[PDB]
Protein backbone atom coordinates (compact mmCIF):
# COMPACT_ATOMS: atom_id res chain seq x y z
CA UNK A 1 0.00 0.00 0.00
CA UNK A 2 1.06 3.87 -1.05
CA UNK A 3 0.69 4.35 3.09
CA UNK A 4 2.76 1.50 4.14
CA UNK A 5 5.63 2.72 1.33
CA UNK A 6 5.56 6.11 2.75
CA UNK A 7 6.19 5.39 6.00
CA UNK A 8 9.18 2.55 5.38
CA UNK A 9 10.10 5.32 3.63
CA UNK A 10 10.39 8.37 5.96
CA UNK A 11 11.51 5.34 8.75
CA UNK A 12 14.83 5.03 7.28
CA UNK A 13 15.31 8.77 7.82
CA UNK A 14 14.55 9.07 11.26
CA UNK A 15 17.17 10.08 14.16
CA UNK A 16 17.34 10.25 18.09
CA UNK A 17 18.65 11.70 21.21
CA UNK A 18 22.31 10.58 21.68
CA UNK A 19 22.54 8.37 25.25
CA UNK A 20 -63.36 20.06 -3.88
CA UNK A 21 -62.25 20.54 -7.30
CA UNK A 22 -59.32 22.64 -9.23
CA UNK A 23 -60.45 24.41 -12.37
CA UNK A 24 -56.54 24.99 -13.09
CA UNK A 25 -55.51 21.60 -13.56
CA UNK A 26 -58.63 19.46 -12.68
CA UNK A 27 -57.34 17.18 -10.08
CA UNK A 28 -59.83 16.47 -7.77
CA UNK A 29 -59.36 17.11 -3.91
CA UNK A 30 -60.86 15.97 -0.57
CA UNK A 31 -60.04 19.40 1.92
CA UNK A 32 -60.69 22.66 1.48
CA UNK A 33 -56.65 23.12 3.24
CA UNK A 34 -55.76 20.62 0.51
CA UNK A 35 -56.92 22.65 -1.93
CA UNK A 36 -55.04 26.18 -0.78
CA UNK B 1 -83.90 38.11 1.27
CA UNK B 2 -80.69 35.20 0.40
CA UNK B 3 -77.62 37.14 -1.96
CA UNK B 4 -74.34 35.08 -2.57
CA UNK B 5 -71.49 36.94 -1.71
CA UNK B 6 -68.01 36.06 -3.22
CA UNK B 7 -65.23 37.00 -1.14
CA UNK B 8 -62.65 39.36 -1.81
CA UNK B 9 -58.93 38.44 -2.08
CA UNK B 10 -55.74 40.13 -1.83
CA UNK B 11 -54.11 37.80 -4.66
CA UNK B 12 -54.49 36.64 -8.13
CA UNK B 13 -56.61 33.72 -7.47
CA UNK B 14 -58.60 30.96 -10.57
CA UNK B 15 -61.92 31.50 -11.37
CA UNK B 16 -65.02 29.18 -11.82
CA UNK B 17 -68.65 29.76 -12.45
CA UNK B 18 -71.28 30.76 -9.83
CA UNK B 19 -74.75 30.09 -10.88
CA UNK B 20 -77.02 33.38 -9.02
CA UNK B 21 -80.70 34.02 -8.73
CA UNK B 22 -81.03 37.09 -6.87
CA UNK B 23 -79.67 40.68 -6.95
CA UNK B 24 -80.80 43.78 -5.92
CA UNK B 25 -82.18 47.12 -7.74
CA UNK B 26 -79.47 49.37 -6.51
CA UNK B 27 -77.01 49.74 -4.11
CA UNK B 28 -77.01 48.20 -0.80
CA UNK B 29 -73.28 47.10 0.18
CA UNK B 30 -73.16 50.72 2.42
CA UNK B 31 -72.51 48.36 5.41
CA UNK B 32 -69.28 47.34 3.44
CA UNK B 33 -66.70 48.64 5.71
CA UNK B 34 -63.42 47.36 3.94
CA UNK B 35 -61.93 44.58 2.24
CA UNK B 36 -58.67 42.67 2.91
CA UNK B 37 -58.01 45.70 5.72
CA UNK B 38 -54.94 44.22 6.53
CA UNK B 39 -53.35 44.08 2.72
CA UNK B 40 -52.24 46.15 0.62
CA UNK B 41 -54.80 46.19 -2.32
CA UNK B 42 -57.66 43.95 -3.11
CA UNK B 43 -56.86 42.02 -6.65
CA UNK B 44 -60.19 40.09 -7.22
CA UNK B 45 -63.70 40.78 -5.64
CA UNK B 46 -65.45 43.87 -4.87
CA UNK B 47 -62.55 46.46 -3.75
CA UNK B 48 -63.52 48.63 -0.70
CA UNK B 49 -61.52 51.14 1.10
ZN1 LIG C 1 -54.63 22.29 -9.69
Amino acid sequence: PMSTRIAEATSAIVSKHPAYQCHVCSAVLFSPLDLD
Amino acid sequence: VPFMVPISSDHDISSAPAVQYIISTEYNDRSLFCTNSSSPQTIAGPDKH
